DNA sequence: TGGTCGGCGCCCGAACAGGGACTG
DNA sequence: CAGTCCCTGTTCGGGCGCCG
C-alpha cells in the first residue's frame, strides 16, 4: 500500500481497441528545466507522482508557462495524443456565471483551492498512461520517468473530473447551509451570506475545514476577506461592479493579428460600456490570407474606433440583481445592422449592456433585426437570471402589429411598450392586398441563356407601354428583377406588377429595406417612393395574358 | 428483483449527445424537486461526466393541470433504439380507435416506473439539471428504472400492461384500447355519461396495479378541407388569374383539372381591374372543377413502411392549415385549425398547438407521429415553443420559408 | 524559444443542403 | 423524365476575447 486514497475517484477507460501514448519529449531549454526538475521532485513526496520502471512503456511530452501575475511556474502535460485516444467525457461546466445574476450579499467571501487538479485522484487503472521522461541540464543524465497519481493539466477529463468531484464535496456543506451562496467555478468559490461579519467568517473557516477534510486547501494568499474582490475578470463592490480594466493596443500600424485582439476586447467590453460598435473594425478582417498581414485601417474603422475608445474613457459599472423589481431590457437601433441594449431594473441603473449585429439573409429589414435582438436578449437574460424581461421597443404597437399578423412565418415578441426613442423602427413600403384601379398593368418577364449568361429583360402594359432592354453577364433570377426593376422605373406613382417569377416575389413580398444585391437595393428605392404597388404571380407557358407576350420578348 | 429486458442500440449506432438548453427559474426548480424525490424513491441516481450521452430535460405543465411534469428529450435516443420498438416488441394500431365517438386518453407513464431497467442501458438515459447563472456545474443523472418518454418503456411493459388490461377488456368487449408511449387512449361509442363512468373503472383497475387523466377526444367530429374555388357573380382579369394559378396548381393533385376555357379569357393584354364576363364553356368548365375537388384523389392510401409529413401554413387572422401526406401530391388528410389558443396575439403558441393537435390526430389515426415542416425561423421556435407545450411526448420537425405565390389551402 | 485542457462569447469563410428553372 | 446552375441558408471549425 505505497500509495494513500484520498477521494472518490472517477472510472476512465481508453477508447476501445486503443493503447496508450508514445511520443518523445521536447528539446527543452535548460532555464525552464530549472523550474519544472525542482517542483517535480517535490510531488512525489506528497505522492502526487510515482517513479515507474522501464515496465511502463509509454512517453509523452512536457513543458511549462509561468503562472500570471506570480513567481510561480504551472505545470502542463501535452496530452494531445493521449486525449485522441481518451474516452469522451460530457462537459458539466454549462456557460460562466455573470456578476449582474448574484444578488446582493452582506458578506462576500472569495476563496481559491490550491493545487486544485493536483488534489483530486487519477483513476487507478488509468494512472499508468500518463508516463513522461523527465529532462536534464545536459542530454548525458538520464532523468526518471513518472506516473501521475492525481489529475493533471493538459488532459481532456481534467476539467469534468475536478468540477464533478469538488460538487460532490461541495453538496453536504451547502446541504447544511441553505442560505449560504455557493458559486463554484473550477476552483474558485465566491461566498455569500447575509450573516453579520463575524458569523459570516466563521462559516467561511468552517468551510475550509470541510474542504480540508477531502484534502482542498485554501491559501491565505488568494483568500479575499475584504472588498473589492476580484472574480471571474470583475472587481465586486457591496452594491456594484465592474469589468477589470482593459488595456487597448495603441498601435500606428495594425496588422491581422492586431484587430483580432482589439475586436475581442471591444466585445468583452460591451457586456457594460453601452453603445461599442465592431461593425467596421470586423469589416478589415473579411477575406484575408495572413494572421501577420499587415492592413491600413478605413476612415470608417478608424472613426469608429476613435468614438470607441472615448466610450472606454469614462468608467460605468453595473449593479446587481433584485429578485423583486421587474427586468427591462430597452433595444436602440445603431445603423449598419447594428443593435445595442441595456438591461436594468430601476431606471439609468444598468445590470448589464450588450449588442446585436449579426447580419442574417441576403434581404431583410429592420423588423426581423429587431425580432433576433429580442430572441438573443431573452435567452440570455433566462440563463443568468431565468426570467424574460420586460421590453421597451423602438417599434410602434401598429407597425409590430401590421408586420406580424400579414407575415406569413410565425413570428412574435414577448411583453412589451413603445418607447418613443428615435430612429424608429417601421416598415418602408407596404403591397397592396387588391389590384390597383386605373393604374398601368405591367407584365415584366426577363430569361437568359446559361451558356452566353445573355439575357432580355423587359414589359408589355395594358396601355401599350413596352419594353425591352439587352443585358450581359446575367442569370434567369436576375433578368426577372431586372424586368420588375424597369416596370417600376417607368411607371407612375400607382402601379400593378404581373410576373412569373417566384424567385423573385418572394424576396419582394417580405418587404426587405437592405439587400446585399444592388439590384435589390434599387428595387427597394423605387418601392418606397411608389404610393401604391400590387404584385401578382402567374405561371409561366400557360398562355395568360400579358405574360405570354412579354415572355415572347425576352426569350428572343 | 424482476428480470431486465435487455435492449441495444441500432447497429452502428452511439448513444445520444445532446446538449441541455437554458431553463426559467420555474422549470429549474420543478425539476429539483421532481429530481429529488425520483432519487429517494431510486427511480434516478447522480452520475459522473465519465459517461458521455446526454439528453436534454424540461417541464410542462398539461392542460389545466397547474402541476409541473417533468419531460424528457429523447428523440435522439428513439431515433438509435428504433429498431427495437418497432421490429420487435411493438404495439399493433386499432383502425377502429378512430370511429368511436369518444376517446379519453391517459397518462400511465408512472407504471413504468415499477418495472426495472437492463443496467447496460443505463447510461443511455443521462440527463443534465442546468443552474441558474451557472452557479453550479450541471447535476447529471441516469434512469434505474423504466423511463417516461422513451419508446423501449411501453414495449417492455407490454407484457405487464395487457394483464393488468385484459380483465377490463373482457368485461366490455366492444371498448377499444391503444397504447402510444406514456398515453393511454380508450375509445368507446358509449354516452358521454357512460363513459367518463368506464375509465374511472379503468382507473381504479389501474390503481389496484399500484393518474386522474381528463382529456377527451372525438375523432368522428374530425372532418376535412377540401380545396375550393370562389363564387363571384362578376369575374376581373386578376380573379381569373388567381383562379388559373389556383387550379394549375391543384392539377398535380386532382389530374382531371382543365384551364383551357378559363384560360381563354385572359387572352389580351389587360388591365387587372378588368371585370370580364364568363363564358358558357368557362362555366361548365368552373363547374365541373369544383366537383372534381370534391372528389378523391386517386390512390392515395397510408403505407406502414413509410414515415407521415405534416405541413402547415399560416393563414392569418388564427387561421391555420395543415396537410399529412407520405408522398408528394398524395395527401392522407387535410384540415383547418382557427381560434386556438393565442388567436391574434401570439403565432408561436397557435403552432404549438397546432403541432400537438396534428400530433394527436396522427397518433389516433395512424398510431404515428409526423415529421413536421414547421413555417417559422429555428430561433424564434426554439427560443419559445417548451413554453407552450403541454404533449409528453415530442414529434420532429424541420424548418420552412415558403412565400405563398397562391393561397391553395386557404380561400 | 514555438508548444496543453475545458467552458462561454464574436466574426469569418468554406463546405454542404436543398429547392426552382431550365436544358437534353 | 436526370442533371446542371442559381441562390439561399445552415453548419462547423478556424482565429480572437474572457474564465479556471
Ligand atoms: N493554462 C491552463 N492550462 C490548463 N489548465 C489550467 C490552466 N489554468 C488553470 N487551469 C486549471 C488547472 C488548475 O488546477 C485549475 C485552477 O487553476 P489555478 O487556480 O489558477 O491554479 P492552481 O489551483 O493550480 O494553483 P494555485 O491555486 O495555488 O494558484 O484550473
Ligand atoms: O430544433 C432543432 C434542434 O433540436 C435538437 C435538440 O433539441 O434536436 C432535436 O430535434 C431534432 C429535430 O426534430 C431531432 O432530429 C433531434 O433528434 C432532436 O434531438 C438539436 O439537435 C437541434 O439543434
Ligand atoms: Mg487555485
Ligand atoms: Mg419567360
Amino acid at each position: 500500500m505505497v500509495p494513500i486514497s484520498p477521494i472518490e475517484t472517477v472510472p476512465v477507460k481508453l477508447k476501445p481497441g486503443m493503447d496508450g501514448p508514445k511520443v518523445k519529449q521536447w528539446p527543452l531549454t535548460e532555464e525552464k528545466i530549472k523550474a519544472l526538475v525542482e517542483i517535480c521532485t517535490e510531488m512525489e513526496k506528497e505522492g502526487k507522482i510515482s517513479k515507474i520502471g522501464p515496465e511502463n512503456p509509454y512517453n509523452t511530452p512536457v513543458f511549462a508557462i509561468k503562472k500570471k501575475d506570480s513567481t510561480k511556474w504551472r505545470k502542463l502535460v501535452d496530452f494531445r495524443e493521449l486525449n485522441k485516444r481518451t474516452q469522451d467525457f460530457w462537459e458539466v461546466q454549462l456557460g460562466i456565471p455573470h456578476p449582474a445574476g448574484l444578488k446582493k450579499k452582506k458578506s462576500v467571501t472569495v476563496l481559491d483551492v490550491g493545487d486544485a487538479y493536483f488534489s483530486v485522484p487519477l483513476d487507478e487503472d488509468f494512472r499508468k498512461y500518463t508516463a513522461f521522461t523527465i529532462p536534464s541540464i545536459n542530454n548525458e543524465t538520464p532523468g526518471i520517468r513518472y506516473q501521475y497519481n492525481v489529475l493533471p493539466q493538459g488532459w481532456k477529463g481534467s476539467p469534468a473530473i475536478f468540477q464533478s468531484s469538488m460538487t460532490k464535496i461541495l453538496e453536504p456543506f451547502k446541504k447544511q447551509n441553505p442560505d449560504i451562496v455557493i458559486y463554484q467555478y473550477m476552483d474558485d468559490l465566491y461566498v455569500g451570506s447575509d450573516l453579520e461579519i463575524g458569523q459570516h467568517r466563521t462559516k467561511i473557516e468552517e468551510l475550509r475545514q470541510h474542504l480540508l477534510r477531502w484534502g482542498l486547501t485554501t491559501p491565505d494568499k488568494k483568500h479575499q476577506k475584504e472588498p473589492p474582490f476580484l472574480w471571474m475578470g470583475y472587481e465586486l463592490h457591496p452594491d456594484k461592479w465592474t469589468v477589470q480594466p482593459i488595456v487597448l493596443p495603441e498601435k500606428d500600424s495594425w496588422t491581422v493579428n492586431d484587430i483580432c485582439k482589439l475586436v475581442g476586447k471591444l466585445n468583452w467590453a460591451s457586456q457594460i460600456y453601452p453603445g461599442i460598435k465592431v461593425r467596421q473594425l470586423s469589416k478589415l478582417l473579411r477575406g484575408t490570407k495572413a494572421l501577420t498581414e499587415v492592413i491600413p485601417l478605413t476612415e470608417e474603422a478608424e472613426l469608429e474606433l476613435a468614438e470607441n475608445r472615448e466610450i472606454l474613457k469614462e468608467p460605468v459599472h453595473g449593479v446587481y440583481y433584485d429578485p423583486s423589481k421587474d427586468l427591462i431590457a430597452e433595444i436602440q437601433k445603431q445603423g449598419q445592422g447594428q443593435w445595442t441594449y441595456q438591461i436594468y431594473q430601476e431606471p439609468f441603473k444598468n445590470l448589464k449592456t450588450g449588442k446585436y449585429a449579426r447580419m442574417r439573409g441576403a434581404h431583410t429589414n429592420d423588423v426581423k433585426q429587431l425580432t433576433e435582438a429580442v430572441q438573443k436578449i431573452t435567452t440570455e437574460s433566462i440563463v443568468i437570471w431565468g426570467k424574460t424581461p420586460k421590453f421597451k421597443l423602438p417599434i410602434q404597437k401598429e407597425t409590430w402589429e401590421t408586420w406580424w399578423t400579414e407575415y406569413w412565418q410565425a413570428t412574435w415578441i414577448p411583453e412589451w411598450e413603445f418607447v418613443n426613442t428615435p430612429p424608429l423602427v417601421k416598415l418602408w413600403y407596404q403591397l397592396e392586398k387588391e389590384p390597383i384601379v386605373g393604374a398601368e398593368t405591367f407584365y415584366v418577364d426577363g430569361a437568359a441563356n446559361r451558356e452566353t449568361k445573355l439575357g432580355k429583360a423587359g414589359y408589355v402594359t395594358n396601355k401599350g407601354r413596352q419594353k425591352v432592354v439587352p443585358l450581359t453577364n446575367t442569370t434567369n433570377q436576375k433578368t426577372e428583377l431586372q424586368a420588375i426593376y424597369l416596370a417600376l422605373q417607368d411607371s407612375g406613382l400607382e402601379v400593378n406588377i404581373v410576373t412569373n417569377s417566384q424567385y423573385a416575389l418572394g424576396i419582394i413580398q417580405a418587404q426587405p429595406d437592405k439587400s446585399e444585391s444592388e439590384l435589390v437595393n434599387q428595387i427597394i428605392e423605387q418601392l418606397i417612393k411608389k404610393e401604391k404597388v400590387y404584385l401578382a404571380w402567374v405561371p409561366a407557358h400557360k398562355g395568360i395574358g400579358g405574360n405570354e407576350q412579354v415572355d415572347k420578348l425576352v426569350s428572343a | 428483483p424482476i428480470e431486465t429486458v435487455p435492449v441495444k442500440l441500432k447497429p452502428g449506432m452511439d448513444g445520444p449527445k445532446v446538449k441541455q438548453w437554458p431553463l426559467t427559474e420555474e422549470k429549474i426548480k420543478a425539476l429539483v424537486e421532481i429530481c429529488t424525490e425520483m432519487e429517494k424513491e431510486g427511480k434516478i441516481s447522480k452520475i459522473g461526466p465519465e459517461n458521455p450521452y446526454n439528453t436534454p430535460v424540461f417541464a410542462i405543465k398539461k392542460k389545466d393541470s397547474t402541476k409541473w411534469r417533468k419531460l424528457v428529450d429523447f428523440r435522439e435516443l428513439n431515433k438509435r433504439t428504433q429498431d427495437f420498438w418497432e421490429v420487435q416488441l411493438g404495439i399493433p394500431h386499432p383502425a377502429g380507435l378512430k370511429k368511436k365517438k369518444s376517446v379519453t386518453v391517459l397518462d400511465v407513464g408512472d407504471a413504468y416506473f415499477s418495472v426495472p431497467l437492463d443496467e447496460d442501458f443505463r447510461k443511455y438515459t443521462a440527463f443534465t439539471i442546468p443552474s441558474i447563472n451557472n452557479e453550479t456545474p450541471g447535476i447529471r443523472y441516469q434512469y434505474n428504472v423504466l423511463p417516461q418518454g422513451w419508446k423501449g418503456s411501453p414495449a417492455i411493459f407490454q407484457s405487464s400492461m395487457t394483464k393488468i388490461l385484459e380483465p377490463f377488456k373482457k368485461q366490455n368487449p366492444d371498448i377499444v384500447i391503444y397504447q402510444y408511449m406514456d398515453d393511454l387512449y380508450v375509445g368507446s361509442d358509449l354516452e358521454i355519461g357512460q363513459h367518463r363512468t368506464k375509465i374511472e373503472e379503468l382507473r381504479q383497475h389501474l390503481l389496484r396495479w399500484g393518474l386522474w387523466m381528463g382529456y377527451e377526444l372525438h375523432p368522428d367530429k374530425w372532418t376535412v378541407q377540401p380545396i375550393v374555388l370562389p363564387e363571384k357573380d362578376s369575374w376581373t382579369v386578376n380573379d381569373i388569374q388567381k383562379l388559373v394559378g389556383k387550379l394549375n396548381w391543384a392539377s398535380q393533385i386532382y389530374p382531371g383539372i382543365k384551364v383551357r376555357q378559363l384560360s381563354k379569357l385572359l387572352r389580351g393584354t389587360k388591365a387587372l381591374t378588368e371585370v370580364i364576363p364568363l363564358t358558357e364553356e368557362a362555366e361548365l368548365e368552373l363547374a365541373e372543377n369544383r366537383e372534381i375537388l370534391k372528389e378523391p384523389v386517386h390512390g392515395v392510401y397510408y403505407d406502414p413502411s413509410k414515415d407521415l409529413i405534416a405541413e402547415i401554413q399560416k393563414q392569418g387572422q388564427g387561421q391555420w392549415t395543415y396537410q399529412i401526406y407520405q408522398e408528394p401530391f398524395k395527401n392522407l388528410k387535410t384540415g383547418k385549425y382557427a381560434r386556438m389558443r393565442g388567436a391574434h396575439t401570439n403565432d408561436v403558441k397557435q403552432l404549438t398547438e397546432a403541432v400537438q393537435k396534428i400530433t394527436t390526430e396522427s397518433i389516433v389515426i395512424w398510431g404515428k407521429t409526423p415529421k413536421f415542416k414547421l413555417p417559422i425561423q429555428k430561433e424564434t421556435w426554439e427560443t419559445w415553443w417548451t413554453e407552450y407545450w403541454q404533449a409528453t411526448w415530442i414529434p420532429e420537425w424541420e424548418f420552412v420559408n415558403t412565400p405563398p405565390l397562391v393561397k391553395l389551402w386557404y380561400q
